[PDB]
């Protein structure tokens, strides 16, 4: 009641609802994502669908909303329509339909065959590009890591990659500190670029070997022994001269208790890679060490990573990640 | 610094939201057959006040306070003032623009705490009867707004432009705070449809710099910017300030109230 009669039914009448215009019925792959087609066929491409969850529009949904509703760039997830479900107060975001992403292709190649060379690096440029479009407009992802990493298949973005968020629970949460940058499992409060960029090295290593370099085996709280750990195992200790604001982080008195640097003494990022077959002399390699620096003021930036000579050297990255080679990675699972 | 901050010429607000005026006028005529022309700018005058003041009761910045206010005027610059009461437009959109950034979700209760208590101590000469609305109603309301505005949220204002002008001027002492003012008292006209937010900064600017007596004619004459455009806002302007020394607010607004069209209901 209260509310003018004439406007209510004339827009009830002209509104799109979602269930009218797309088939996505037992059609769920991931609130919930299906894949879903126009039903007035007018073109025959995939789509996928996301009923945000909860009701009605948190601030964290509307901020997120908000931006993507600005955000336009090839390397970046795309928001194409809002649909508002008024009965339920439920709303719908669509986009086109990304059928790969690194989280399977990485396990692909670790099943018993290695990422080509050329791909690993054509996906890295992809991935900097995107970042860089946000980091320009002081966005920051802070949640960056392989299954956030779409590429799309068979198409006119035959190859592309889609920076995204699937909706992965951020911080009793369960979640992965295996890209978490060290200032952040040393208690500091801010997200910024430079963590992005970590995240960022740890996949292009993960590219590279075919494995997570900081592995390590639902939690509360940011501290995370293991974690820093498994880090100095490869990166070694890091000497004052290295990080002098270390003392700086709020755990550093934890880290001082409970760690000795001479318990990684022989540790090293060249050591850890070249068992990993790759050689320290590499332009890749070089360039890995710059994004995985320990000192985040010390980590090179997007654009800097991007005029690399690496993407100079022989292959050149390409727009399609496949370079035109057939897709050996199988499509999307329904649930 | 700001996301999307430099990103006004790609943006929804610019590509979507900037209004052309013979558009806005024609969409007018429906409930200027209820109000003069004359009455449809003291209401949006009032309704600026209104936002204001719930901006002020819940202690939000300036900024959201204008976001909230150019979310009002972009539903009614569509539609009627019969289609949804505005007395439950306002506390929508100061609702809608606060979630937008971080420290948002206003608690139910004091939403509905601050309308209560803000027409019942600074508009009672506007409002006899309490605020009836309650939450339920809100975000009904809230859906009908992110509709109309087809999800378009991120909103530029003249703030930021104007304190980047300044700076360059060496003199942010003597001019922003007033400029500031200025301002803020654009938004009871229908300028931040019209125009680009930098321009709107460069008018409020010159307004101030006359005001103070301060020349700026060579530092506005480097700029390289349609200055007939800035002149038809700066008029926009000295206009505004004619209009609220006639305008007596308190005496008037009760009878302009009960002219507003009427929702028809159902049958
Ligand atoms: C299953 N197939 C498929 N193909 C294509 C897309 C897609 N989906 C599912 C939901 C996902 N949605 C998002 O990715 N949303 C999204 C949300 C946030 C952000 C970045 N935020 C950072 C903080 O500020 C707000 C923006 C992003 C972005 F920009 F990282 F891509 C995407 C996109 N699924
Ligand atoms: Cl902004
Ligand atoms: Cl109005």
């Amino acid at each position: 009641d209260k509310m003018d009669y004439d406007f209510k039914v004339k827009l009830s009448s002209e509104r799109e609802r979602v269930e009218d215009l797309f088939e996505y019925e037992g059609c769920k792959v991931g609130g919930h994502v299906y894949k879903a087609k126009r039903k007035d066929g007018k073109d025959d491409k995939d789509y996928a669908l996301k009923q945000i969850e909860g009701t009605g529009i948190s601030m964290s949904a509307c901020r997120e909303i908000a931006l993507l509703r600005e955000l336009k760039h090839p390397n970046v997830i795309s928001l194409q329509k809002v649909f508002l479900s008024h009965a339920d107060r439920k709303v719908w975001l669509l986009f086109d339909y990304a059928e790969h992403d690194l989280w399977h292709i990485i396990k692909f190649h670790r099943a018993s065959v290695q990422l080509p060379r050329g791909m690993v690096k054509s996906l890295l440029y992809q991935i900097l590009d995107g970042i860089h479009y946000l980091h320009a407009n002081w966005v920051l992802h802070r949640d960056l890591k392989p299954a956030n990493i779409l590429v799309m298949g068979e198409g006119p973005e035959r190859g592309r990659v889609k920076i995204a968020d699937m909706g992965f629970a951020r911080l009793p949460v369960v979640v992965t500190f295996w890209y978490r940058a060290p200032e952040l499992l040393l208690g500091a409060r801010h997200y910024t670029k430079a963590i992005d960029i970590w995240a960022i090295g740890c996949i292009f290593a993960e590219l590279l070997t075919s494995e997570p370099i900081f592995h390590c085996r639902k939690t509360s709280n940011p501290y995370h022994h293991d974690q820093l750990d498994r880090i100095f195992n490869v990166m070694g200790f890091p000497a004052d001269k290295d990080w002098e604001d270390i003392k700086k982080m709020p755990e550093h008195s934890t880290l001082m208790k409970d760690f000795r640097r001479n318990t990684y003494t022989n540790c090293s990022l060249i050591k850890y890679m070249e068992k990993h077959k790759v050689k320290p002399d590499s332009k890749a390699f070089h360039l890995l060490q710059k994004l995985l620096t320990m000192d985040p003021i010390k980590r090179i930036t997007s654009e800097q990573a991007m005029q690399d000579p690496y993407f100079l050297e022989d292959p050149l990255p390409t727009s399609d990640v496949f370079a035109g080679c057939q897709i050996p990675y199988p499509k999307r699972e329904f649930l | 610094d700001k996301a999307m901050a430099g990103n006004f010429w790609q943006s929804s607000h610019y590509l979507q939201w900037i209004l052309d005026k013979q558009d806005l006028l024609k969409e007018r005529q429906k409930d200027l057959k209820f109000l003069s022309e004359e009455e449809y700018w003291k209401l949006q005058i009032f309704f600026t006040n209104v936002i204001q003041a719930l901006g002020e009761h819940l202690k939000l910045r300036q900024q959201v306070i204008a976001t909230a206010t150019v979310y009002f005027k972009r539903f009614y610059a569509r539609y009627s003032l019969k289609s949804i009461d505005p007395v439950l437009m306002a506390p929508t959109c100061v609702f809608l623009a606060s979630k937008v950034e971080e420290f948002g979700v206003v608690s139910n209760t004091r939403l509905i705490a601050a309308a209560t208590s803000v027409l019942k101590t600074r508009f009672s000469y506007a409002f006899p009867k309490e605020f009836p609305y309650r939450m339920n109603h809100i975000l009904e309301c809230e859906f009908y707004l992110l509709e109309l505005m087809d999800c378009c949220l991120i909103v530029y204002h003249p703030y930021r432009p104007l304190l980047q002008y300044v700076q360059d001027m060496g003199q942010e002492d003597m001019l922003l705070p007033l400029a500031w003012r200025i301002v803020n008292d654009t938004y009871r006209t229908d300028l931040c449809l019209l125009y680009p937010p930098f321009m709107i900064a460069l008018a409020c600017l010159h307004v101030a710099c006359v005001v103070q007596q301060k020349d700026a004619r060579q530092w506005f004459a480097e700029l390289s910017v349609d200055m007939e455009k800035i002149l038809e806002i700066i008029r926009v302007i000295l206009k505004l300030y004619e209009q609220w020394k006639n305008f007596d607010e308190r005496k008037e607004m009760a009878t302009i109230l009960s002219k507003m069209p009427k929702p028809k209901p159902p049958p």
